[PDB]
């Protein structure tokens, strides 16, 4: 899939198909995603926007659980370039398939959301203020809030 | 707007490169194998 | 909001029907590597016209 | 015969875009390790600035030498430049040939060996 | 002033004057320097001038003295360049003969116009007449 | 020890190459358009008053720039005036970034004014202005030839 | 974009065009850069030329609805040729095809 | 007076590349990852976050400044390009970029004209 | 003038690539398109004077 | 190639003095169609309690290359074996007599397999080893899928020919730029076409100017068909 030119929904349902098939696919295939966003460095500026769509499609589809994110580190001191237009295009592009609403919902209102550091970063007025920053950067300032006080 | 000339001039035409509907001509693979 | 589904009409099967029945016409004055060349000509002029439509 | 090697040494590189010569053996392989150019033609109303400002755009002289006469001239017409790299002197060579600056067109050519007051051809 | 003395050492080297170690002492070692370059070959009127001089300087001096200083440069990258040499060797072998190369040459020479044989791009017939 | 050589180098610009550049037909023009230099979008005339009276009016929409001066020869707008420069102010539109009340950022017309350095200064307002830079032109403002008062008036 | 960022600043379209590899957009981003702008901008009230001449020479056109020079190469088809060699073998042909009385033929990538 | 930096660049280069790095490069390397996580990668919005604006400071091969920041004509050979080059020439390297885009465009039909009746 | 006269004759020069062709007709067509691309001017004219003065 | 079965490191012990230690050596096996390279390894331990080591190795050998023969199946059996310079063509015949059909011949195409111990993947490999693991790996990588065994021949034994004469500039020849990276079941780097024959053009321009610097011989004043037998290893 990170190989066709532009990319082509297809792999995102063969590659569903099996994420919900057998147990083992869901597993090994998030072991992938984990695994992917921590290097990310390599290959770029096409495959990394196949991928990135790649994986959007399978959260968005489900079939993958909620919780790959944690490996996402929001930082701005710690990410590093082709990771941010990784992210970037990941929900900006998944943006419209949740839309917006029902995607700010689903990100936060699972209650046991905070396996991760993407968002909820509530840390240092650093990483916290990077966030909001990089959110509405991307356009989409869906999730912004005052932890200023 | 200074476009550079490297971009220019990189393929001439005011043909189609579809010929006609001469159904004969080969017109796919457009690059060289070896 | 919406989903569109997409299938081909008959009278562009039954043209394309009738365009291979030709090129099976033309197969006895013309070589093989012509009439193949001619089969690739209508695949193409089938397939990118008809992407998702063929599925 | 005072600018015809204009002419002579634009019908060289025309020749060499004719013929479809690969830059390996088109010329400037005989003419390495100097980043000497001479100058022809040059009007007497010309500094070492102006001339600098005129032949910077491909890298910037670093040895300038106007041939200033010894005691009742100012200028003669010739000119060195020592630029940085071979290449800014290929490059003097094929686009800086050919113009006019105030009247009287200018020719470049190549050194290759030092620098000499004066063995040219005015 | 190139063109002008590759036409005087011509006529100034013909007649009784000059002898063998003369010439090859002091005069051809510069004229290989200086002369045999890859601008001479591209105006006409001194792609001629070069080969016609070294015509008259091999019936003066010999045949191996100077193709032996000018075999090798049959297996380069100009076309034109080989061209002239390839004239060179035509014309010197036309009008003097091959007597005067012996066996430690004679495979370089082959291996030269073989290998300019095989990479030429025009349709010119004048290193089929060499 | 009266002197090193009597000749010396000069390193000095010469009329030539700045003049070959720039031409009004008998001489060198100063100013060189600003690369974001363009045609005027709104509506603009340059009207002069003698005395508060209009005289000609000069439509500004069409080009750039415009030069002021004292003779028709040399400068797109010219003035009876003998205390006037041959080059005396020059009108400049440029586009610029810009951004509103609302934070929507884009492109913006906007003319400038700058003296040229001409023998007897320019004012804008009645008030002195400073050469070498683009001064923003506003709605209405006075364009005049000279460090105190004169004979004509541009709006 | 990068238009009106070329504009903005004072930069020249170098290489900035191949980030979209050449050949993307429906347009095909290379028609605008090539030798025939001036003239096949002059070309419009096309691709219903093409479909009234199945009313003109005898050969049916399959491609009423494009042609390269103003769309652009609207797929590129080159690695399914490689793949099918790959699914072949490489050696698809030279066990079945005698290739060895042709000539001493080492190579078969020279063959023409 | 920049060749031979040049040369020596390269040396060193090739000195660090022979003396303490093996035959073939991996895909982790400790180099190349660090490089892969220093690339520009365009689509970032964290780049106005760090960067206030394109300022101009000492950015130049030796000490003394450059010029500034219009647009000069490509001349094929990237240059240090300084002290007031405005775009005068004779119109060769134009012309024979033209030439070279045309020869990629005639061999380019010139195999489509060989590859018809095949 | 010229840049829409080039159009029309190369859109009917696209429609002759196979060289199997007829006896009198199509040859003296693209004879009659190469005299129009030595001579764009002639041609140019010829519509004109088609183009006045002949409606039968 | 059995001219690596014995080889004597550099080193300094906690004495002054000079010593060779008897470490491991390298059996090399190699297939010229497919690129399979069959690498045996002879371990230190006997390296000890027998005698005359420079001289039975020879009779070591062919034991374990029968033991291959009978190893590996009917149709990958060779017909022909080409070995380095003649120690063993009594000891192969007198080993091979279950396999009578096996032709054993002395060449002039001796080829750089000692230069396969300068790269890192065999010499680990072959430093770290505490049995005859008998390894088997592959030379052509992924050029099957392209071009023929013939320019990959003609491409493998001019590399290993730069590597042995010079490991330097071949070393920092086959990474032109930093993006020169290497799968690890490869043991090539991936490039494109153009910087293969590239590579291959400034190789054997190096092989010509260590042969022009060793023997005092111009280049250029050499026949193609001497830059040919330079390029091989003719014996001139």
């Amino acid at each position: 899939c990170a190989q066709q030119r532009t990319y082509e929904k297809f792999f995102g349902l063969l590659a569903g198909r099996f994420c919900m098939l057998k147990k083992e696919y869901m597993e090994s295939f998030e072991g992938i995603f984990k695994e992917q966003y921590d290097t990310i460095h390599r290959l770029e500026t096409n495959k990394l926007r196949n991928v990135a769509k790649m994986f959007a499609h399978l959260l968005y589809t489900d079939s993958l659980p909620w919780s790959v994110l944690e490996c996402i580190k929001l930082s701005e001191e710690t990410t590093t370039s082709s990771s941010r237009i990784f992210v970037k295009i990941f929900f900006q592009e998944l943006c419209e398939y949740m839309g917006l609403p029902k995607l700010n919902a689903r990100l936060k209102d699972e209650t046991l959301q905070p396996f991760f550091e993407g968002l909820l970063p509530r840390d240092n007025p650093r990483n916290t203020r990077f966030a909001i920053n990089f959110f509405t950067s991307i356009g989409l300032g869906g999730l912004t809030d005052e932890l200023r006080e | 707007v200074q476009y550079d000339q490297r971009l220019f001039n990189q393929s001439k035409g005011m043909d189609s490169g579809f010929a006609g509907g001469e159904d004969e001509i080969y017109n796919v693979y457009d690059q060289a194998w070896r | 909001t919406a989903q569109c589904f997409l299938r081909v009409d008959d009278e562009s099967m039954q043209r394309f029907h009738n365009r291979v029945r030709q090129i099976l016409m033309a197969s006895g004055s013309t070589t093989f590597t012509k009439i193949v060349n001619k089969w690739n000509t209508a695949l193409i002029g089938l397939m990118t016209y008809f992407r998702e439509a063929v599925v | 015969n005072p600018l015809t090697k204009v002419k002579l040494i634009n019908e060289l590189n025309e020749r060499e875009v004719q013929l479809g010569v690969a830059d390996k053996v088109s010329w400037h392989s005989e003419y390495k390790d100097s980043a000497w150019i001479f100058l022809g033609g040059l009007p007497y109303e010309l500094t070492e600035g102006d001339i600098i400002c005129v032949f910077s755009q491909y890298g910037e002289i670093v040895n300038i030498n106007l041939v200033r006469d010894k005691k009742t001239g100012k200028s003669k017409g010739f000119c060195f430049l020592c630029y940085e790299d071979q290449r800014s002197t290929i490059l003097a060579v094929d686009n800086f040939n050919g113009i006019k600056i105030k009247g009287r067109t200018i020719r470049v050519d190549h050194v290759s060996n030092y620098r000499a007051p004066k063995d040219s051809e005015e | 002033m190139k063109k002008i003395v590759l036409k005087v050492v011509k006529q100034c080297c013909g007649t009784d004057g000059v002898e063998a170690n003369y010439i090859k002492t002091e005069i051809l070692p510069p004229f290989f320097k200086h002369f045999w370059q890859h601008r001479m070959a591209l105006d006409r009127r001194n792609y001629r001038q070069l080969v016609d001089t070294t015509v008259e300087l091999a019936n003066k001096v010999g045949a191996a003295e100077i193709i032996s200083r000018i075999v090798d440069d049959l297996k380069d990258e100009a076309e034109q360049y080989r061209k002239m040499v390839m004239e060179t060797i035509e014309k010197i072998m036309g009008n003097l003969g091959a007597a005067d190369i012996d066996h430690k040459l004679e495979e370089q020479l082959i291996d030269g116009i073989l290998y300019a044989f095989q990479e030429q791009t025009t349709e010119d017939s004048v290193m089929l007449n060499g | 020890k009266e002197v090193p050589a009597k000749e010396k180098p000069s390193f000095e610009l010469s009329g030539a190459l700045l003049e070959d550049t720039n031409t009004f037909r008998g001489v060198v023009i100063k100013y060189s358009e600003p690369p974001e230099a363009r045609i005027p979008k709104k509506r603009w005339r340059l009207y002069p008053f003698k005395n508060d009276e209009v005289l000609p009016v000069m439509y500004i929409h069409r080009q750039s720039a415009y030069l002021l001066g004292r003779h028709r020869r040399i400068a797109d707008i010219p003035i009876d005036h003998p205390s006037c420069s041959k080059q005396h102010a020059v009108f400049q539109y440029r586009l610029v970034e810009y951004t509103r009340a609302d934070g929507t950022v884009g492109r913006r017309v906007k003319p400038y004014i700058i003296d040229l350095g001409s023998g007897n200064g320019t004012f804008l307002n009645n008030k002195r202005i400073e050469p070498q830079r683009y001064y923003e032109l506003k709605e209405k403002d006075v364009l005049k030839f000279g460090f105190s008062s004169r004979e004509y008036v541009l709006l | 974009l990068k238009r009106q960022e070329a504009i903005a600043q004072n930069r020249r379209l170098t290489l900035e065009d191949l980030e979209d590899s050449w050949d993307r957009g429906i347009p095909r981003i290379n028609t605008l850069f090539q030798k025939d702008r001036h003239t096949l901008a002059y070309d419009k009230g096309w691709r219903v030329r093409t479909d009234f001449k199945q009313y003109q020479v005898l050969k049916q056109n399959p491609f009423w609805w494009t042609h390269q020079r103003h769309d652009g190469k609207l797929w590129n088809l080159n690695n399914y040729r490689t793949d099918m060699i790959q699914a072949l073998g490489g050696v698809e042909g030279i066990l079945e095809h005698t290739l060895f009385k042709g000539t001493y033929f080492p190579t078969w990538e020279g063959l023409f | 007076g920049l060749a031979q930096s040049r040369q020596q660049q390269q040396n060193v280069e090739d000195a660090m590349k022979e003396m303490q790095k093996p035959l073939a490069r991996y895909i982790d390397d400790e180099d190349l990852d660090r490089m892969l996580r220093e690339q520009e990668r365009e689509g970032d919005p964290m780049a106005n976050f760090i960067k206030k604006n394109k300022a101009k400071e000492n950015k130049n091969k030796k000490v003394r400044p450059r010029y500034s920041g219009p647009a000069p004509p490509p001349n094929r050979f990237w240059p240090g390009y300084r002290w007031d080059g405005v775009d005068r020439s004779n119109g060769f390297e134009q012309k024979r970029f033209a030439r070279l885009a045309s020869k990629k465009a005639v061999e380019e039909l010139a195999y489509k004209w060989s590859v018809e009746d095949m | 003038d010229t840049k829409l006269l080039i159009l029309a004759l190369e859109r009917l020069k696209e429609a002759y690539s196979v060289k199997s062709r007829l006896n009198q007709s199509q040859r003296e067509e693209l004879g009659l398109i190469e005299q129009a691309y030595d001579n764009p001017h002639e041609a140019l004219s010829r519509i004109k004077r088609h183009l006045l003065t002949q409606r039968a | 190639d059995d001219t690596n079965v014995y080889r004597v490191t550099i080193h300094k012990t906690f004495e002054g003095n000079l010593t060779t230690k008897p470490i491991n050596g390298a059996i090399f096996i190699f297939n010229p169609r497919t690129g399979q390279l069959f690498l045996k390894i002879i371990h230190t331990s006997v390296w000890a309690g027998q005698k005359r080591l420079g001289q039975l190795a020879k009779w070591k050998t062919a034991e374990e290359v029968a033991a291959l023969i009978r190893s590996l199946p009917v149709e990958e059996q060779p017909k022909q074996i080409i070995v380095t310079r003649k120690g063993m063509l009594d000891p192969l015949e007198v080993h091979l007599l279950d396999f009578p059909n096996i032709v054993i011949k002395g060449s002039e195409l001796q080829l750089p397999f000692q230069a396969c111990l300068k790269v890192e993947k065999f010499g680990d490999l072959i430093l770290k080893a505490t049995e005859p693991q008998m390894v088997l790996f592959n030379l052509y990588d992924d050029w099957l899928k392209t071009i023929s065994s013939y320019t990959a021949f003609s491409r493998l034994i001019l590399i290993l020919r730069a590597l042995h004469v010079n490991n330097d500039r071949a070393k920092v020849i086959l990474k032109p730029d930093k993006t020169t990276i290497t799968e690890p079941h490869h043991i090539w780097p991936t490039l494109t076409d153009e910087e293969w024959i590239k590579v291959e053009v400034q190789l054997k321009d190096l092989i010509l100017a260590d042969y022009g610097k060793k023997n005092n011989v111009n280049v250029a004043s050499l026949t193609q068909s001497e830059i040919r037998d330079i390029i091989l290893g003719m014996e001139i």
